[PDB]
């Protein structure tokens, strides 16, 4: 499975958690930003690796990283 | 599930990706599971032993097929007339026409003509019978057996070396400089003075009269007493015939410094003296580094004491950077090996050292092109492992402010200057070529930009070529260089000047306005390949598009369509692009070499000298004119001996265009196509019975970049080998 | 030329690098 | 479409176009190549692309030299 | 020196070609004046004039005169574009003025290129030609 | 394919084996191996 | 294309009797030849008021004008 | 897994043998109004009155369906549940794993997948050599 | 009319006017002094 890591630079803009097709990500409470929320990746065994979450992240460089790794049935998107 | 046992992350995906990536990752020993540095080094060591045995079995097979199926007995009667047979054709597909066409060079079976030049090499080093080659082949079988046993032995836990043994740079440098580069060169000088020079002068020195027949009438006592002039007493006279005794001379070590006037190559005594000098210098250079005893150098002291003001830390902590990193060591090894393979190619055609290999033209062309292609591959691999070092083994903390840190601290400046020089040189080489081409096409060839390559002509004049009218260093016999006033030790100079000023040999070819533009095209190719390679090496740690590429590794596919699109950002993709540019540059230089030598060999040098200055000259006098004998290798009338080369020509075109398929069309199209095919298989009767264990997926992005690169390379090489080998063998034997 | 039995002698000699290569590759596989 | 126009050009050059002599005989432009050469790839590369580009690459210094320039430009 | 190349006046091949130089222009004496012009050059056995790029002043017109001429009328282009681009970076919308060129300013800059080498040495001695290594944006290193 | 050289029967038997028995056996063993467990 | 590769290989191997030639294993386009036969035989039966054939590409006479072939049957 | 299936005419895009050998996914939504939606397998179907049960073969197809249920319908259907059903029989519950959709902060979730640094302080591969790890996960 | 002024001032119109002007002066110099391989 791919590992989705969220770093300190998250501004809680929710863009990654709704850009994600498989809804791997979710927003959890946090105390380090104005929005008082940070993205987490609980169901990260469902990540296919599409990187639409990295595409939607406004912070520079990136507050969310997808690190492609051991492929499985869920992380390769095979209907067969 | 079990196949990529070195990596558990590949033994889990139920796809064909694990098969492909198991084959690819199998030799990347750093990424295997349960790998420590010691097990890394020991597995590497035994892999080296297996590869040494591969090399020895390969040369054993070459010897065994020259001995068994080749006409080596017949070829050493008249090497000028008979073509050397490589091995025998045996395939059941041949019709009557192909069997009669491929029966050549005085055989009964269909045979393959050897263009590797092993016949000339075996004839020069004194091998004159099929039994000598058979003994050599069996000896190399036993030597390969010995190295296989050595590798298996050093995988045994009792004989597995420690990490301190592999990280011992000074002792390895001592034993390689002295015992491997110097003792083997000394042993080759011994074979030359004992076996090759005497059997070039006529007498048989086998293993039986090896001890009974001294190489010189004077013994070794003149060698000990210092009176070394007797070994250069009477050199080989300029009417000497190879393989027999007419004006032999009986001098084992001379330094005439020209060419043998009959074999057109260098004198074997000159070769032996060369290897003696090289062995002496390499042996004393292997006593430089500290070992168990007291004298010598420590490399850490040498490196860390080279600190200047304009670099700061200088070379501090470069010993541990090179020693702990295997990709740095492999990059340095491949860079030096690529440089000296280029050197081998550039010297074996102008200074041939084998009997009658300068008069067999196809093997000279094949050897030059072969070694220049190997040199291009090794140089690209040197830069690839520079990039892999910068990804994996580079520590920017220990390498603080030294030369590597300052390489990365200004990479934009030198990448932009390589960009400028490649753009500058490419703009004006294409501008001059298109200008010459357009004004020749407009009926006015007098309007061409024809530039005299005066600098290289001046270099040739300094080496003694007095054709261009310069009288500078060796073209002026009154100068300090030609006389060598303090000693007049120029024993080589009369022979060298007699060899450089003869128009026959390829030594210091005449260089004209058509050579200027192709040298600048070659410089453009070298600079652009270097630009891509260092742009992958220095941007392997990240650019502004992706400030972390060290964590994704070397060969990740992309980074998504975000940040504008990030398709070929990995350093592996710079390897990919520079592989294309390497193949192009070597195509340019081997095209240039081939056409220049087709002018020189045929005597009609005017064809190159007036037609190489514009691009349709390259296109109609080289590509079109010289493939006439190629594509007619099989026509509806019949088949001649250049039929397998015409077939390989078309085969290489097909492999090249399949490479286009992999490089242009990308993975999404093929993945949904395979999804439709998978539906077809799972929903049809009588084929529902057969089910895949590994789910069919399309080839990965980086995998199919590699596959298209492999196709491009293989088809490119096969097409050019077929063309170069059938164009010379079309018109020269 | 070359003998008939020298070729078979070369084959039975090269049977020894075959065995040692098989055992080296097997030991590398560990 | 490049295969279509190569098929057309070779078929008309070998089997249709040509000069009819007043005796009634017809001689074609490439002299019936297509029957035996258009069945192998070497016949397309030798009797069509190599053989019929002698008019476009030898055209330098003449009126057809613009087509040679355009040939190289397309490459 | 240069014994390989004979001057085109005393060359057989060049005389053979110059009997039939073509007409590049409407003028019917263009080939004759071209043959008279190339007769002073150095040409090889092929009969085509060669250029000498050593920097020797006997052949300074072969390369060095076009070298100086191009360097002047391309430093003109570089300096004019640089001065215009520097000028438009204080107009509160420097990006639109690359799209729509401010032609009074552009023509004023283009006629400012007469004195670019003096402007180049002035800006290099006064530090406006280059920028410091820290002041410019850069990649991770 | 006549063989003038020594042991002409040896290519007669070794071209089928290296052409078929070596590929069929090697791909069969590798197919059992890469798909085992 | 595999017929083209097969022909190209069989010509390289000196087996021109194994090729897919007209003087070898033959693959005649029998349906297109039948349609050409129907259009040659058209202007008498299946197009009574047509004096000549629709085109000479199907069959008929070589039309030579100014010494050059305008249209002749395409076999 | 209660719910009548949508009135779909069948298609070749759909459940392959992956569905009855390993997991397949069911999306269950409730709508008052009968209308027409685009199945991600290709085509158009009929939303039944009340509960629906659509079996799909990928999770991305189920979430794409739920996405178009949310955004392409003016009476937005947001009470859609996505299950993962196994041929052995047990049913998992996947997409609204907590009460509320992942965009909204439930305040009872746990921050996993969160690193305590930015990417600049990520460790470098030379430090972790032959450690069996990779520079993110250290 | 300030719109034709701002359209004739765009990058493509001005670059094509500039290229046409440089092409014109180059072509005229080749028309009057035809064949200048060197000084
Ligand atoms: C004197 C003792 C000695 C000798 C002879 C060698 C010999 C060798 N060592 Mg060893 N080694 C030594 C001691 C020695 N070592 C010591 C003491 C250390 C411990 C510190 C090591 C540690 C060490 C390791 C760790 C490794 C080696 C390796 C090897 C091999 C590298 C050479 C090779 O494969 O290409 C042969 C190269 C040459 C013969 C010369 C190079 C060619 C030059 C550039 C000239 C070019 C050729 C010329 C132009 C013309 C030739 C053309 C002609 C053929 C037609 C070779 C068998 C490697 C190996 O293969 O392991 C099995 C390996 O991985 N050794
Ligand atoms: C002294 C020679 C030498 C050595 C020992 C290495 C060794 C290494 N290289 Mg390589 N390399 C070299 C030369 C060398 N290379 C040259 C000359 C090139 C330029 C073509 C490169 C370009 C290069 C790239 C770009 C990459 C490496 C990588 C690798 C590593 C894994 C090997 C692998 O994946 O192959 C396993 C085998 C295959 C993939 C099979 C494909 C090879 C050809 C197509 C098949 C030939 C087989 C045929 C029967 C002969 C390994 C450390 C890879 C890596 O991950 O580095 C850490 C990497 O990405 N190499
Ligand atoms: C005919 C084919 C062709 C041409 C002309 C170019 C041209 C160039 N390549 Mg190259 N390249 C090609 C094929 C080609 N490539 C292929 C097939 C690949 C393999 C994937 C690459 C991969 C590639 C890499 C990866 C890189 C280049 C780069 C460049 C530049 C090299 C600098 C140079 O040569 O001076 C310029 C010479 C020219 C002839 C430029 C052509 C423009 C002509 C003169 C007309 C322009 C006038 C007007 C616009 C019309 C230049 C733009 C390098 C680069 O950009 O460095 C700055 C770079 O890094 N190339
Ligand atoms: C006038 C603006 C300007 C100037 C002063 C520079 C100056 C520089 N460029 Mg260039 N460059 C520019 C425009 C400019 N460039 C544009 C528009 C392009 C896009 C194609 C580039 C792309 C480019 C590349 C890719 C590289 C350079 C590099 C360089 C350096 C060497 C000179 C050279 O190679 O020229 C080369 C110039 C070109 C290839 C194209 C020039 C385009 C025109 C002729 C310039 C004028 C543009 C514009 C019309 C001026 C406006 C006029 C004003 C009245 C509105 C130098 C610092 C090189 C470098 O890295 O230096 C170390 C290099 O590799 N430049
Ligand atoms: C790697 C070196 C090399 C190469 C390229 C070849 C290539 C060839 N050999 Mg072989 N051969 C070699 C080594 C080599 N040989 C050695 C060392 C021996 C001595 C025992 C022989 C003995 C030999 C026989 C007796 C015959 C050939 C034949 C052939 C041809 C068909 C292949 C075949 O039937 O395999 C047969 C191969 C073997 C019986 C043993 C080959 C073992 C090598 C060393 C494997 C190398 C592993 C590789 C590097 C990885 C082909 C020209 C046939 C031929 O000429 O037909 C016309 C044939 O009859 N070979
Ligand atoms: C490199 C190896 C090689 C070799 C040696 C052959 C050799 C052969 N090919 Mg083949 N071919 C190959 C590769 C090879 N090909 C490849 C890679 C291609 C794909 C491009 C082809 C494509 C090709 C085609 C399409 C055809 C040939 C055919 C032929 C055969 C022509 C004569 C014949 O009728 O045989 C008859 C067949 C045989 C001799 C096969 C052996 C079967 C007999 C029964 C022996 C088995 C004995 C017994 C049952 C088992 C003994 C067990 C043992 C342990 C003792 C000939 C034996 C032709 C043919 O007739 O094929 C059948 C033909 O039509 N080949
Ligand atoms: C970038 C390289 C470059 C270089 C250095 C030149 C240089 C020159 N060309 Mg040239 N040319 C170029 C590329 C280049 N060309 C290209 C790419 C083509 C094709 C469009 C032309 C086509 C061309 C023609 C057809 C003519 C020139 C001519 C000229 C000469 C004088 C031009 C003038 O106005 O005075 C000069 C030697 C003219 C001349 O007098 O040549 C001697 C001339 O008639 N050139
Ligand atoms: C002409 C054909 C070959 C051209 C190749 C093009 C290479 C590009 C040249 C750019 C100049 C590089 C600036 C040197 C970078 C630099 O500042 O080096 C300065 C260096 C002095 O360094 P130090 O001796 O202070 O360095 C201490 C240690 O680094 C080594 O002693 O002297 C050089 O110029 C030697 C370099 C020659 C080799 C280049
Ligand atoms: C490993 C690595 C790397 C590297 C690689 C490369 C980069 C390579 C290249 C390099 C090269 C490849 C180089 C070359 C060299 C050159 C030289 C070295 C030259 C010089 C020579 C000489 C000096 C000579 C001279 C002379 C003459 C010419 C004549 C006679 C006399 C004399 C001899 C004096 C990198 C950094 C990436 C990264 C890290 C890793
Ligand atoms: C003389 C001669 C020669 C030689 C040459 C040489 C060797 C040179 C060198 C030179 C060099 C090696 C140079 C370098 C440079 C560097 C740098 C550093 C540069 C600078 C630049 C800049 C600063 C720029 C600026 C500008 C301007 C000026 C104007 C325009 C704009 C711009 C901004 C671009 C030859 C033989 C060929 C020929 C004859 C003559
Ligand atoms: C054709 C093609 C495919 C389809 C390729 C597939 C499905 C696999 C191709 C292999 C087939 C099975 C033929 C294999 C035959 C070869 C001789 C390979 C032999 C196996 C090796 C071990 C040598 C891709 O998946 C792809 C992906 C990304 C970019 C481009 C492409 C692409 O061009
Ligand atoms: S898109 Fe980026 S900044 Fe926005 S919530 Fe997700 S991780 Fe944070
Ligand atoms: S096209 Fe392929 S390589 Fe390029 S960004 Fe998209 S997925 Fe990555």
């Amino acid at each position: 499975s791919h590992s989705v890591k969220i770093y300190d630079t998250c501004i809680g803009c929710t863009q990654c958690v709704r850009a994600c097709p498989l809804d791997v990500l979710e927003m959890v409470p946090w105390d380090g930003c104005k929005a008082a929320q940070i993205a987490s990746s609980p169901r990260t065994e469902d990540c296919v690796g599409c990187k639409r979450c990295e595409t939607a992240c406004p912070t520079d460089f990136l507050s969310i990283r997808v690190y492609l790794g051991a492929e499985t049935t869920r992380s390769m998107g095979l209907a067969y | 599930t079990k196949f990529p046992k070195f990596s558990q992350d590949l033994a889990q995906d139920p796809t064909t990706r694990r098969i492909w990536y198991g084959i690819a990752t199998a030799h990347d020993f750093e990424t295997h599971d349960g790998m420590t540095e010691e097990n890394l080094y020991q597995k590497i060591f035994a892999s080296h032993f297996g590869h040494i045995a591969i090399i020895f079995l390969w040369t054993s097979g070459t010897l065994f097929h020259v001995a068994w199926q080749g006409n080596f007995e017949q070829w050493i009667k008249d090497p000028l007339n008979i073509r050397p047979i490589a091995h025998a054709i045996w395939d059941p597909h041949f019709g009557e026409g192909a069997v009669n066409a491929f029966t050549q060079a005085g055989a009964s079976n269909p045979v393959n003509i050897a263009y590797s030049g092993v016949y000339h090499w075996f004839y020069t080093i004194g091998m004159t019978t099929n039994q000598e080659l058979y003994s050599g082949a069996v000896f190399l079988l036993v030597l390969a057996s010995l190295f296989l046993f050595a590798g298996w032995l050093h995988l045994q836990p009792k004989f597995r070396p420690s990490l301190a043994w592999f990280k011992n740079a000074e002792s390895r440098l001592n034993h390689h400089l002295a015992g491997l580069f110097g003792v083997s060169s000394l042993a080759w000088a011994g074979h030359l003075v004992h076996v090759a020079i005497p059997e070039a002068r006529g007498q048989h020195v086998g293993w039986d009269n090896f001890l009974s027949t001294p190489p010189h009438p004077a013994g070794l006592m003149p060698f000990f007493t210092g009176n070394w002039g007797v070994y250069a007493a009477d050199p080989d006279t300029a009417g000497h015939i190879f393989g027999t005794s007419e004006g032999a001379g009986t001098a084992i070590l001379t330094f005439l410094g020209g060419f043998h006037p009959q074999t057109e190559s260098l004198w074997l005594t000159d070769i032996a003296h060369h290897h003696l000098a090289i062995a002496v210098i390499f042996i004393i250079a292997g006593h430089m580094y500290r070992t168990n005893w007291g004298i010598g150098h420590s490399i850490k002291e040498i490196l860390n004491a080279h600190k200047g003001p304009l670099t700061g830390a200088g070379h501090t902590n470069l010993y541990d950077t090179i020693n702990n990193s295997l990709h740095f060591q492999l990059g340095l090894a491949l860079a030096s090996l690529g440089v000296i393979t280029s050197l081998v190619a550039q010297h074996m055609y102008s200074l041939p050292s084998y009997a009658f290999i300068a008069q067999d033209h196809t093997t000279q062309a094949a050897l030059y092109t072969h070694h220049q292609y190997i040199a291009g591959f090794l140089m690209v691999g040197a830069f690839a492992h520079g990039a892999i070092f910068f990804v994996r083994d580079y520590d920017p903390v220990a390498n603080k402010d030294n030369v590597l840190a300052r390489m990365l601290e200004h990479k934009e400046a030198l990448i932009s200057h390589l960009s400028w020089v490649s753009l500058f040189l490419g703009f004006h080489t294409l501008g001059l070529y298109v200008h010459n081409d357009v004004v020749v096409a407009f009926g006015t060839p007098e309007k061409q930009i024809l530039i005299e390559p005066v600098f290289a002509q001046w270099i040739q004049a300094t080496s003694g070529k007095a054709l261009y009218g310069f009288d500078v260093l060796l073209s002026n016999p009154d100068s300090i260089a030609s006389t060598a006033w303090p000693n007049y030790g120029n024993v080589w100079l009369p022979g060298w000047l007699d060899a450089i000023n003869s128009g026959t040999n390829s030594l210091f070819l005449t260089i004209g306005p058509g050579d200027f533009l192709v040298h600048h095209a070659i410089a453009l190719g070298l600079h652009t390949t270097a630009l891509i390679l260092i742009k992958g090496a220095l941007d392997a740690r990240g650019s502004k598009l992706m400030p972390d590429k060290k964590d994704f590794g070397y060969s990740f596919p992309c980074d998504g369509p975000g940040r504008g699109g990030t398709c070929d950002i990995s350093a592996w993709d710079a390897f990919y692009l520079a592989m294309f540019w390497m193949l192009n540059t070597l195509g340019w230089l081997t095209f240039y070499w081939h056409w220049k030598h087709l002018g020189v060999w045929s005597g009609n040098v005017a064809q190159f000298n007036e037609n190489s200055t514009y691009l349709m000259g390259w296109f109609r006098d080289y590509l079109w004119a010289n493939s006439a004998q190629l594509i007619n290798g099989y026509n509806p009338y019949g088949v001649n001996n250049l039929s397998v080369w015409a077939w390989m020509f078309l085969f290489g075109h097909l492999v090249w265009a399949t490479g286009f398929m992999f490089l242009i069309s990308w993975r999404g199209y093929w993945q949904e196509l395979i999804e439709t095919i998978v539906w077809a298989h799972e929903r049809t009767p009588l084929a529902n019975l057969v089910r895949w264990k590994d789910k069919p997926v399309a080839l990965s992005i980086v995998q199919a970049r590699l596959v298209g690169l492999a196709h491009f390379t293989v088809g490119y090489v096969l097409t050019y080998a077929a063309f170069l080998i059938a164009s010379t063998a079309g018109k020269f034997g | 030329a070359l003998s008939d039995t020298q070729i078979l002698a070369a084959l039975v000699v090269a049977l020894l690098p075959a065995f040692l290569a098989f055992r080296l590759s097997t030991e590398l596989y560990k | 479409l490049s295969i279509v126009i190569f098929h057309f050009s070779w078929k008309m050059q070998s089997d249709v176009w040509g000069t009819v002599s007043p005796d009634g005989s017809v001689t074609h432009v490439t002299l019936g190549n297509f029957a035996q050469s258009a069945i192998t790839i070497n016949g397309w590369l030798r009797d069509f692309l190599w053989a019929q580009a002698a008019n476009v690459i030898n055209s330098y210094g003449s009126a057809l030299s613009a087509y040679g320039i355009m040939f190289l430009a397309g490459h | 020196d240069f014994a390989n190349l004979t001057p085109c006046s005393e060359n057989p091949a060049y005389l053979a070609k110059s009997k039939n130089f073509l007409n590049t222009t409407n003028d019917p004496n263009s080939g004759k004046i071209r043959a008279e012009r190339y007769a002073s050059a150095l040409c090889g056995p092929e009969g085509y004039p060669h250029l000498i790029v050593d920097g020797r002043f006997t052949h300074a017109g072969d390369f060095l005169i076009p070298s100086i001429l191009f360097l002047y009328i391309a430093g003109w282009i570089g300096w004019v574009g640089r001065s215009y681009l520097i000028e438009i970076r204080e107009s509160k919308n420097p990006e639109m003025q690359e799209v729509v060129i401010n032609v009074p300013l552009a023509i004023k800059k283009m006629l400012g290129g007469f004195l670019w080498p003096l402007a180049a040495v002035g800006e290099y001695t006064s530090g406006k030609l280059v920028m410091k290594d820290s002041e410019i944006p850069t990649s991770p290193r | 394919m006549d063989g003038s050289y020594a042991a002409s029967y040896l290519p007669w038997i070794l071209i089928p084996m290296v052409g078929w028995l070596f590929p069929a056996v090697t791909m069969g063993l590798l197919f059992i191996h890469i798909e085992s467990e | 294309f595999g017929l083209y590769i097969h022909n190209d290989t069989m010509r390289a191997l000196g087996r021109p009797q194994d090729m897919f030639s007209d003087t070898a294993i033959q693959l005649q386009p029998i349906f297109a030849q039948w349609v050409q036969h129907l259009h040659t035989l058209a202007p008498g039966a299946t197009a009574p008021n047509a004096l000549a054939t629709a085109s000479y590409a199907f069959g008929g006479e070589t039309i030579a004008v100014a010494g050059k072939v305008a249209m002749m049957p395409i076999t | 897994l209660s719910g009548q299936p949508p009135k779909f005419g069948g298609s070749t895009g759909g459940l392959l043998s992956k569905a009855n050998r390993e997991e397949k996914y069911a999306i269950t939504w409730t709508s008052a109004s009968e209308q027409v939606f685009e199945m991600p397998t290709g085509g158009a179907a009929i939303m039944n009155e009340g509960e629906n049960l659509l079996y799909l073969a990928r999770k991305e197809q189920c979430l794409a369906l739920g996405t178009q249920l949310r955004t392409k319908f003016k009476p937005k259907i947001q009470d859609y549940k996505i299950y993962r059903v196994y041929p052995s029989g047990e049913v998992q519950y996947l997409h609204p794993a907590d009460g509320v959709f992942p965009e909204k902060v439930n305040e009872g979730r746990e921050a996993q997948g969160t690193k305590t640094r930015r990417i600049g302080q990520n460790p470098e591969p030379v430090t972790i050599k032959f450690s069996g790890k990779a520079p993110y996960e250290v | 009319m300030d719109g034709l002024k701002s359209f004739l001032s765009t990058a493509p119109v001005m670059i094509m006017a500039l290229l046409t002007f440089t092409a014109g002066i180059l072509i005229e110099f080749n028309r009057f002094y035809p064949d200048l391989l060197f000084h």
